[PDB]
């Protein structure tokens, strides 16, 4: 599965193939139905609107997709589809576009939880690192490791990572939860 | 210079089935594609020595193009019926005319794009490609629309690129056949009316493209207001055929001479009986 | 050969 | 709708000589609506085997056929076109003149 | 409300050999319509398409399905004897005309065939207390819900302050996780956060709800299990602040 990870800001290039002639096609996305974005004929070579430039190249059987400066609600699979006789269409395979924060002020911690109602019961939660440090799978099935989540407190222009494991061994802690990771040496561990 | 055309005609034919389609494609006036939804198996066919030659993608494609357009023209006829307040229980027609003119240097002199409802023009695609002419109120509807959608800009690709390059195709396939002049054989017959008067008639056959001017002279001026002319006429071969007749004093027959003018003349002939 | 173009009047 | 009644000319494909093979057609223009109906007569009687064009139409928007049918003149052999469309109450008759 | 493509139902779950009916309507006024099937992680393939009302022709994958367009606004697809194959996500689509129009999609219909309801269980919820380290170190408070052991993965999670549902400062997994990932028929997890001040988290006047929808089975749905049947339900966990 093709896939392109980068930082709000910067710009998206997607690239689709094809295999018939044609005479249009479509750039949709998709996150959460798909939602069409961009048509190009093939006569065209370069259309834009707003944030989005695409391309054709009928030689190639190919066309690229270019996101300018790229922000959040960007993050979606982005697939083409090309006409298949005048009343059909056929879609082709995504890419998968991410596009991460820029966090200024990283401060990671892994942070232990307790249950509302049986404190007994808990997750760690890794949170604030910056959006360069990737959250590895567990090694033991019994260990249970989301993957990582951003999150906007609009009113206070701040976004945060995080990405929460739990389980029920003896063994596990906050402090050995996420020892698959690459995670910062200065990362905070505060005494459980 | 050339042109190529498509000509579209939808009939609806209630209570006896879904609207007929028809459409012939032209390169000058050589008929050279049709299509017909009621045929048995409808597809697009040659009818041209010159285009048989296409692969089965070739008329794949376009046979794919005319049944789409055809189930359009569906809905534009309820639409039409609906603009001008007219039953469900009668025919009605819609025909449709586009293609391209090109001179000497192979590219576009003139853009068509037009429409006609029960005979009568409806919309037309101005030269300058950019804006339409509505024949009547009920065509600003579709007016309206269509300058609200864009089309014109839409259509012009095919009619400057596309359209053109075709047509620049089908002369090289078709090569003299399409390119030379046919010139007009001819002949003259004379026809006593009476004592004092005969019928001249001036023939011209076998000629190709249909374009040509026959004229009757008495000692050099035209008889303009005292000559028979039929409707050119095609020959059933692809040729074409005309004549000029005038009624002149018996006696004078020598005064009268016959100009036909063709593509095909090194120069005007000029036939005496 | 004919417009691959598709409209309403 | 107005209703355009149909031109007809009736004729051979080639100047004839008597026992040649030829053909014999009927043009009908400038018609509409599209509907019509042509048949070729011999010595007063349709004949069979009588091909016509694919419809198209004028600038104007009016509509011609051509009907044929592969023919040998012969002396005493009379024929003729017949058409109906709906702008005529009656059908009508054009028969071919050989001495034009 | 606004114009596009609507279908029911949202989420279904069939034992094999069931039957169903998807709806799609647009009010569009459009001709065209077009049924696709999604697997996750993979693309549209059609199944059926219409050109205007009475007619209907098969797309690349029809096999298993029909269709009708009895009128302009509707094309129900249905589903005839349901097969573990035909788990999928399943969107209806719409557009202008032929040529060079863009679609219109519905939001989906996902679907999971199983070959007994006895696989089907609703979510159990939990809502997690920010740590006293997290609210000294930054002066912020997460909130984590957890939802474990449903199956199938058909649950919409909704956080609500105060009676109030919020998006702020809230992400939800994109994907659950598998609690067995080595079975097909594994249940599911599925986590969100909701971070906010500490100074709101420190209100002991403030309420916080995550809730889950789970669609599970119907009243139409014979149970003849043991335990409770696992039905189409909330189920929540709540917090208050704390000084």
């Amino acid at each position: 599965p093709q896939a392109l990870s980068i930082q709000e800001g910067e710009n998206a290039t997607m690239n689709c193939s094809y295999k018939t002639s044609i005479n249009n096609l479509q750039w949709y996305r998709q996150n959460s139905g798909l939602v069409h974005l961009i048509l190009i004929r093939s006569n065209e070579r370069e259309k834009h609107s707003g944030r989005l430039r695409v391309t054709l190249d009928t030689s190639k059987k190919s066309s690229s997709l270019l996101i300018t400066a790229s922000r959040a609600a960007d993050t979606a699979s982005y697939f083409c589809a090309t006409d298949a006789g005048p009343e059909k269409l056929v879609f082709g395979k995504g890419t998968k576009l991410t596009v991460n924060p820029n966090i200024q002020n990283p401060d990671p911690a892994v942070y232990q939880l307790r249950d509302s109602k049986s404190s007994d019961k808990s997750v760690c939660l890794f949170t604030d690192f910056d959006s360069q440090t990737n959250v590895s799978q567990s090694k033991d099935s019994d260990v249970y490791i989301t993957d990582k989540c951003v999150l906007d407190m609009r009113s206070m222009d701040f976004k945060s990572n995080s990405a929460v494991a739990w389980s029920n061994k003896s063994d596990f802690a906050c402090a050995n939860a996420f020892n698959n990771s690459i995670i910062p040496e200065d990362t905070f561990f505060p005494s459980p | 210079s050339h042109s190529m055309r498509y000509f579209y005609t939808s009939v609806s034919r209630p209570g006896r089935g879904e609207p007929r389609f028809i459409s012939v494609g032209y390169v000058d006036d050589t008929q050279f594609v049709r299509f017909d939804s009621d045929a048995a198996s409808p597809r697009e066919e040659p009818r041209a020595p010159w285009i048989e030659q296409e692969g089965p993608e070739y008329w794949d494609r376009n046979t794919q193009i005319y049944k789409a357009q055809a189930q359009t023209d569906r809905e534009s006829l309820r639409n039409l019926r609906g603009y001008y307040n007219q039953s469900e229980a009668g025919s009605h027609t819609l025909q449709s005319m586009y293609g391209c003119d090109v001179g000497p240097d192979g590219r576009l002199l003139r853009g068509h794009d037009q429409y006609a409802y029960d005979g009568k023009d409806y919309i037309a695609l101005n030269e300058d490609l950019r804006s339409w002419t509505a024949a009547d109120t009920a065509a600003q509807i579709t007016q309206r629309k269509w300058e609200a959608a864009r089309e014109a800009e839409q259509r012009r690709a095919y009619l400057e690129g596309e359209c053109v390059e075709w047509l620049r195709r089908y002369l090289e396939n078709g090569k003299d056949k399409l390119e030379r002049a046919d010139p007009p054989k001819t002949h003259v017959t004379h026809h006593p009316i009476s004592d004092h008067e005969a019928t001249l008639r001036c023939w011209a056959l076998g000629f190709y493209p249909a374009e040509i001017t026959l004229t009757w002279q008495r000692d050099g001026e035209d008889q303009t207001q005292d000559t028979e002319l039929v409707e050119t006429r095609p020959a059933g071969d692809r040729t074409f055929q005309k004549w000029a007749a005038v009624v002149v004093p018996s006696g004078e027959e020598q005064r009268y001479t016959c100009h036909v003018q063709h593509e095909g003349l090194p120069k005007p002939l000029t036939l005496r009986w | 050969s004919p417009r691959w173009y598709f409209y309403y009047l | 709708m107005i209703q355009r009644t149909p031109k007809i000319q009736v004729y051979s494909r080639h100047p004839a000589e008597n026992g040649k093979s030829n053909f014999l057609n009927c043009y009908v223009s400038g018609f509409h609506p599209s509907d019509i109906e042509v048949d070729l007569l011999k010595n007063g009687e349709r004949i069979e085997k009588v091909e016509h064009s694919d419809l198209s139409f004028s600038k104007d928007w009016s509509f011609y056929l051509l009907y044929y049918t592969e023919f040998t003149p012969t002396e005493k052999d009379e024929y003729a076109c017949r058409v109906n469309h709906v702008t005529l109450s009656q059908p009508k008759i054009v028969k071919w003149d050989r001495d034009m | 409300m606004n114009a596009g493509v609507t279908q029911t139902p949202k989420f279904r779950i069939l034992k094999i050999g069931q039957s169903m009916t998807l709806q799609c309507t647009q009010d569009m006024n459009h001709n065209y319509m077009y049924w696709y099937r999604q697997d996750p992680g993979m693309g549209l393939k059609l199944i059926y398409y219409s050109v205007g009302a009475g007619i209907t022709d098969k797309g690349e994958v029809p096999n298993g399905y029909n269709v009708s367009r009895s009128t302009t606004e509707d094309f129900p697809l249905r589903l005839e004897l349901a097969a573990p194959s035909q788990t999928s996500v399943y969107f209806c689509a719409s557009r202008q005309l032929a040529g060079f129009y863009e679609q219109y999609f519905g939001p989906g219909t996902r679907l999971t065939v199983t070959e007994d309801l006895k696989n089907v269980f609703p979510p159990e919820v939990a809502v997690f207390e920010p740590s006293e380290a997290e609210i000294s170190h930054t002066q912020k408070a997460t909130l984590v819900c957890l939802a474990t052991g449903f199956y199938p993965d058909h649950v919409e999670l909704s956080w609500w302050v105060n009676g109030k549902e919020v998006h702020s400062g809230v992400c939800t997994d994109p994907q659950p996780l598998k609690e067995q990932p080595a079975l097909n028929d594994s249940r599911y997890a599925l986590s969100s956060r909701l971070r906010v001040s500490a100074t709101f988290w420190q209100n002991p006047r403030n309420h916080f709800r995550c809730q889950v929808q789970f669609y599970g089975l119907s009243e139409n749905d014979e149970w003849t299990q043991d335990r409770a049947k696992p039905v189409t339900q909330i189920v929540s966990a709540e917090a208050w602040g704390r000084a």
